[PDB]
């Protein structure tokens, strides 16, 4: 007789960004923290960009 | 009223964006023999399959 079985799984996810974005205070909470919201767009050459 | 000026001007603007999106599916099934016989679903049907 010979009986034999092999199963494996993986999974892997990365993600980073790098800049900067300069947003405004549009909210101000009962503890003092501030609800911040803004926008960016860069139009180099063709086709716009935004950050949000 | 004359004023030089000095011409020195240098702008440089780049972008990129690209995209990935891959799948495979590979599973195959050599055709069952329990008894020294092939084994029969229905009448004509074996246990075999193959995706790709």
């Amino acid at each position: 007789n010979s009986n034999s079985f092999a199963g494996d799984s993986s999974a892997k996810q990365s993600n980073s960004i790098s800049g900067y974005i300069t947003v405004e205070v549009i909210e101000v909470l009962a503890n003092g923290n501030l609800v911040i919201r803004g926008e960016k767009w860069m139009t180099l050459n063709t086709g716009d960009e935004y950050i949000r | 009223d004359i004023i030089t000026v000095t011409l020195d001007e240098t702008t440089s603007a780049t972008k990129s964006a690209n995209a990935d999106l891959s799948k495979t599916n590979e599973a195959q099934m050599d055709p069952l023999q329990v008894g020294g016989e092939e084994l029969q679903i229905g009448g004509k049907y074996n246990f075999s399959y193959d995706l790709n």
